[PDB]
């Protein structure tokens, strides 16, 4: 186990894709419901494990 | 955060439960 589920959590294809801290997806930047466009700083959360409101 | 670059298949994976609501 590293590095996610290495599939995009809206293509279940691969890619380059953010992996959450959250849970184990990763995500086309822009297949997130809010773009990226660049890479968080250090650690961070999809919009999931966002809603639970943590963050990073 | 940590963004790796992977290039899996495109034929399907795993399906554990059903569809979703
Ligand atoms: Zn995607
Ligand atoms: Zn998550």
């Amino acid at each position: 186990g590293s590095k996610n589920e290495d599939e995009c959590a809206v293509c279940r294809d691969g890619g380059e894709l953010i992996c959450c801290d959250g849970c184990p997806r990763a995500f086309h930047l822009a297949c997130l419901s809010p773009p990226l466009r660049e890479i968080p700083s250090g650690t961070w959360r999809c919009s999931s494990c966002l809603q639970a409101t943590v963050q990073e | 955060a940590r963004t790796k670059q992977t290039a899996r298949k495109s034929t399907g994976g795993k399906a554990p439960r059903k569809q979703l609501c």
